[PDB]
């Protein structure tokens, strides 16, 4: 009644493999990135607006910025297919045979960026100044304003310099475009780009060229914030002069003297050396951090006259004590506040603070002339802890965050937020808050209580509400327009499996309004002037689309603007050949809970039979993997699995993301615990509905996490699972970083019973002693998860005699980049469900 | 016959500039035409002077992303005459309809711009080519959607193309397999011309050939063969086309050149060269 | 935390150039592995007529190739490659075309010519070179 696979050659699964990537069905590689609209004047041609972004137009590997001109009055019976026009002459970006320092590859490693070229950019719309970082430096060009927009593509001017390492960061100046800033050699620099002279206004990395002896660094995220909580920045300009000319910039200084460092292999093997991290584990102790004011005064010739720095007057430790991470910060758009996010340890209190210039003194180590100083501050002049979230599962950290520019009410400030911790929902809130003043005595210290500068809430309206939740994290952003007293954001109101793009108005709570298609899931961005917008979409069973759409209707009522297809930048494909897209469901647990899931179908399928089944799996927070959306180009591995007879099933179970925060906070002090009865339970719901699935032959495949899940579904179910491949596992949770760990697990003095039965290492008495059930797969280069984790497991097995085999990837960090390695992951797969499956 | 076939008479056809294919004719009066060499035909009111012009799609292409989702369907024109002039403009294309595998609604028709390319719907599919009303005139060309250059296998009225040198009682055959396309036959046309290999004329394969498959040549006479298996795929006229040598070397007045698909092994065009069917 | 993602990658067209120059009896010739592309053709043309170097057409590879894989030139024994292994890469066409050279005394009864895969041994060309060409 089974079925058997076919047994193939070790070079047979490689040329099967090798034609089903073959038949990807030429992929454009890229999609068109963050774009930027740029009205034209009417009387200049026939078009009105340019759109500029990012993206490869399948000539090169190399990602590149482009713009496109919006047509006027396109005609409906036939589709518009915009161009992707050049806008840098034959200039190539990737440094030479694609290999980068090892600051940016750090970063692109941080940023999970898999394309060579330009990846960011900076562009200041006034001037229309564009400035970014290719090949090994800096590089700007003009074409924005009075420049005139360009028909040819144009040279870029590299900018020089007498620095020694490379310009990370640039960012420019909004109050003056004819600066800019970056950081070098650890350190913050700002610099004019028409003069060509520099400056340097930090001075906290010795330059002795070793990690050990200079802990400290001045305008830099380190690697748990780049990690956990995905800032990437460390400085901020001012975006306003205040009179010579003065510019400020609020930037972070962290001193990681008392971190833990780790050692970790070069991608140079030959040399068999290792470079060193500040490796902070879960228990230990986190960096020192402080926030620091940098001042710089110019006159009408753009020379920089002064170059002051300045601090808090009192310790930032001492007015705000019980705070671990600054997870976000910036300014108000009139440059009256600067303002952050604090989170403390545990990560369950985040709070607004606000921050006004005036409490920024410079540095006086003469105690005479500090009291001074101390002395001069205004009154009105004090820290302001806007909002403040109390969870009691932990704190998602959101970038939503609009403050409105405040007339001369000085009692009121109002603002958007979109809290989450308040109905267990990721909701927007239009609250204002009266900043209260007590006039304080800086020049005596002052211990702070709970509620030292918590300014009392005067409304807090909501604005949508539901059992869905606004899109907040992975780079998902609002947009306000003013004009019209309406917000426009992305959420999941009409079911989780969709991105769907909702208007409301912030003034008066009314009814939401979606503007993009059912069916699909929309990754959308808004124009600067909200009368254009182009959205990224796809579904199961067709590939991504482009298009881009104008906001039309009756200038009164600006809510009901209807969406008009204008015209398209990309068009699907749909995969013919060999992709079946799966088939999503849902099913329901004995707990009555409603879980999602997909499976994949074995091709040529026939009744009365049973096939071999692979259950994959990530099961981790923060990512879901049933989505309507295409999966034929990121996971496709898995249709040549079933291509070949397999029947894969994916669920998302307890614990993944866009389903709240209840739904998500069945991890909490039991990770690793009850992951797995999610992924049985719906493992056996398949045998009823579908019949196909012969459960005397499951695996269990993972990666990162899911080879987390797969070792722990072997031990709680050896019977259920035969085989279990698991990928760069997590074996041991007392080795892994802060800021991950503590969210969840709740550092091993509180939670040393669930430390120990979730780290798989201490287990290894459990697992199958027959051999040919245990794959093992690991970088050697990973910094995310250290190979140690599979070196202490290995360790473990023999001291206890369990077989189980290996795979080393000696190039690869976390994410397998080079194709031979790609190839030989998959090859090896098959061949080892082949022959113990 | 290369020259426009009409109810009155073949209008003569001359190329004004060679390097560029750059043909001229007068429609002498109403009615409709056709050539078959480039398969266009036309249906107009007055007597215009039309102008007719190759070129390459790639270079319109190089700046849109078109290429990934519809595929080249035809040979990219360029026309030119007065506005009130032509009514019908008919647009050849390759890709074969008579068993109805493909849909008739999937073909579209270019018009670029500035902007970027403009895809109209055809006023009326035909097995050979496709219809416009009223043609606001630019480099026109028939596309296909479904991005069949691996999917769908869509079929091709594909054509074969042989070449040949003689050199002192010997032979060598330089063979092509295409798609039916003007453009690509003129480009191989001119690039064998350089090297002394002239063609020969010889039936097409009279079925559907498929996207991407392999298809092994061969003979009766057991010769030279240098790539035994070509592919039908489609190449801009401006790169290089695949082929296969053949050291013939005939020591018999007939060899019978044969290709054979790979995955069926079924056969599908044979021809025998003689010696004087050259020059 | 987010899923590792593998990375993906697809082989593209290529065509072989083969150029020669007669002395007196010897043959040089320089054979180019090159991207199938429009400007390099018309630019490797010209850079080969100046030393008075001239093209014989002979069939690109059927199967398309990767990117950054390289090729053994193999050849019956009576030839001389002072490169011995092509590589597969893009270049910038202002800059310096690679290629490899091969000297040959007479060549008779035609010289074969063949590349290799490195990696698999995989015999991916070949071109019975003949003095019919000259």
């Amino acid at each position: 009644a089974r079925f058997c696979v076919q047994k193939h050659s070790w070079d047979g699964l490689r040329n099967i493999i090798h034609g089903s990537r073959k038949s990807s069905g030429l992929i454009v590689s890229k999609a068109p990135h963050d774009f930027q609209f740029v009205q034209k004047p009417d009387e200049s041609g026939p078009h009105s607006h340019r759109l500029y972004y990012l993206g490869m137009p399948y000539g090169s590997r190399e990602n590149s910025l482009l713009y496109s001109e919006i047509p006027k009055k396109v005609r409906k019976e036939a589709l518009l297919l915009l161009s992707w026009k050049q806008m840098l002459d034959h200039f190539q970006a990737t440094p030479h045979h694609g290999v980068y320092s090892r600051e940016e590859e750090l970063l692109r490693e941080r940023k999970r960026l898999g394309v060579f070229g330009i990846t960011s950019y900076d562009f200041h719309s006034e001037s229309g100044l564009f400035l970014f970082q290719a090949s090994n430096s800096l590089f700007h060009c003009r074409d924005g304003g009075k420049n005139g927009f360009m028909v040819s593509p144009m040279k870029p001017l590299e900018i020089k310099t007498q620095c020694s390492g490379p310009r990370m960061d640039p960012k420019i100046c909004p109050a003056d475009p004819a600066f800019f800033s970056f950081i070098n050699n650890n350190d913050l620099w700002v610099a004019n780009i028409e003069t060509g002279e520099e400056r340097r206004l930090t001075f906290c990395h010795q330059g002795s060229a070793s990690v050990l002896d200079n802990p400290k660094s001045a305008g830099v995220a380190t690697f748990v914030i780049q990690e956990e909580f995905d800032r990437f920045t460390g400085c901020w300009w001012c975006p306003t002069a205040s009179w010579l000319k003065t510019l400020r910039i609020l930037y972070e200084e962290v001193d990681e003297s008392e971190v833990e460092v780790i050692h970790v292999p070069s991608p140079a093997l030959e040399e068999r050396k290792t470079d060193s991290y500040r490796y902070p584990r879960t228990g230990s102790k986190n960096p020192k951090i402080a926030l620091k004011l940098a001042e710089l005064q110019t006159d009408h010739q753009g020379k920089i006259v002064s170059s002051c720095e300045k601090e808090l007057v009192q310790p930032f430790s001492s007015l705000f004590p019980k705070v671990e991470y600054i997870a976000r910060a910036g300014w108000t758009r009139d440059g009256r506040y600067a303002w952050a996010m604090f989170l403390d340890r545990p990560q369950q209190r985040l709070q607004l603070v606000l921050l006004p210039p005036a409490l920024f003194i410079p540095t006086l180590e003469s105690e005479a002339q500090w009291q001074e100083a101390a002395r001069a501050i205004p009154k009105n002049v004090q820290p302001f802890i806007i909002y403040e979230e109390v969870t009691n599962v932990w704190i998602n950290v959101h970038d939503i965050f609009h403050p409105f520019p405040q007339a001369e009410g000085q009692q009121d400030f109002c603002f958007l937020r979109a809290n989450e911790c308040k109905t267990g929902f990721c909701h927007l809130y239009r609250v204002t808050v009266d900043l209260k003043t007590n006039d304080y005595d800086w020049t005596e210290p002052l211990s702070p209580a709970e509620d030292e500068f918590k300014c009392p809430i005067k409304e807090e309206v909501a604005l949508t509400s539901g059992e869905w939740e606004v899109l907040s994290r992975h780079g998902s952003k609002i947009w306000v327009n003013e004009q019209t007293k309406l917000v426009y954001f992305q959420g999941t109101k009409d079911t989780p499996l969709e991105h769907h793009l909702y208007v409301v108005s912030y003034e008066s709570a009314g009814e939401i309004v979606r503007l993009t298609t059912p069916g699909f899931s929309h990754s959308c961005s808004m124009s600067q002037n909200f009368d254009m917008f182009v959205s990224h979409y796809s579904s199961v069973s067709t590939p991504p689309c482009v298009h881009v759409y104008k906001l039309s209707g009756p200038d009164d009522d600006p809510l009901h603007k209807q969406p008009r297809f204008w015209a398209s930048m990309m068009e699907a494909a749909s995969c013919p050949p060999d992709y079946v897209p799966p088939e999503i469901f849902h099913f329901h647990t004995r707990a009555d809970v409603q879980l999602y899931g997909m499976i994949y179908k074995p091709h040529t399928l026939q009744p009365g039979r049973k096939h071999p089944t692979v259950l994959f799996v990530y099961g981790g927070p923060q990512v879901q993997l049933v989505n309507n959306s295409f999966k034929g180009i990121k996971y496709l591995r898995l249709n040549t699995l079933a291509s070949l007879g397999y029947a894969v099933v994916v669920i998302d179970g307890r614990g993944s993301c866009q389903r709240g925060l209840h739904f998500e906070g069945a991890l909490k002090n039991q990770m690793g615990q009850v992951e797995i009865e999610d992924q049985v339970e719906g493992l056996q719901y398949v045998a009823e509905k579908y019949g196909f699935i012969d459960l005397s032959r499951v695996a269990i495949h993972g990666w990162s996490y899911g080879g987390f899940l797969s070792l722990m579904g072997l031990i709680h179910k050896p019977q259920v699972f035969k085989v279990a491949i698991a990928g760069a596992p997590v074996t041991v949770w007392m080795a892994y970083d802060t800021g991950y760990t503590e969210r969840y697990m709740d550092v091993p003095e509180n939670n040393q019973q669930g430390y120990e039965a979730g780290s798989v290492a201490l287990h290894v008495e459990k697992l199958p002693n027959e051999p040919n059930r245990l794959l093992i797969l690991h970088g050697f280069l990973d910094e995310n998860v250290h190979f140690f984790h599979t070196n202490f497991l290995v360790s473990q097995l023999i001291r206890a005699g369990k077989p189980y085999q290996l795979q080393i990837y000696p190039n690869e960090r976390h994410s397998i980049r080079c194709r031979e390695s790609g190839e030989h992951y998959e090859v090896t797969l098959l061949h080892f469900l082949q022959e113990h499956l | 016959d290369d020259d426009f076939w009409g109810p009155s008479g073949p209008v003569s056809t001359e190329v004004v500039d060679r390097e560029r294919n750059l043909y001229r004719v007068r429609l002498p009066m109403a009615g409709s035409y056709h050539c078959p060499s480039t398969g266009l035909h036309f249906v107009v009111t007055r007597a215009v002077t039309i102008e007719i012009g190759f070129c390459a799609w790639s270079q319109f292409l190089h700046e849109t992303p078109l290429q990934h989702s519809h595929m080249v369907a035809g040979p990219l024109f360029d026309i030119k005459a007065e506005h009130g002039a032509v009514t019908a403009v008919c647009l050849p294309h390759f890709v074969s309809l008579q068993e109805g595998k493909v849909d008739s609604s999937l073909f579209h028709v270019a018009h670029f711009q500035d902007h970027g390319m403009v895809l109209e719907t055809p006023a009326r599919v035909e097995p050979h080519f496709a219809v416009l009303e009223n043609p606001s005139f630019s480099p026109m060309g028939v596309l296909l959607r479904m991005i069949p250059a691996v999917g769908h296998f869509i079929p091709i009225t594909s054509i074969t193309l042989i070449y040949y040198r003689l050199y002192l009682e010997d032979i060598t055959f330089h063979l092509y397999l295409v798609p039916n396309d003007c453009t690509i036959r003129k480009a191989i046309d001119e690039e064998e011309l350089k090297f002394q290999f002239v063609r020969i004329n010889k039936p097409p394969p009279v079925d559907a050939l498929y996207v991407g498959s392999r298809y092994i040549v061969s003979s009766s006479k057991e010769v030279e063969i240098l790539p035994k298996e070509l592919e039908l795929c489609y190449r801009s006229p401006r790169e290089s086309q695949l082929f296969s040598e053949i050291y013939v070397g005939n020591i018999g007045s007939g060899i019978n050149l044969q290709l054979t698909d790979k995955k069926y092994m079924n056969l599908i065009w044979e021809a025998l060269l003689k010696p004087g069917d050259l020059r």
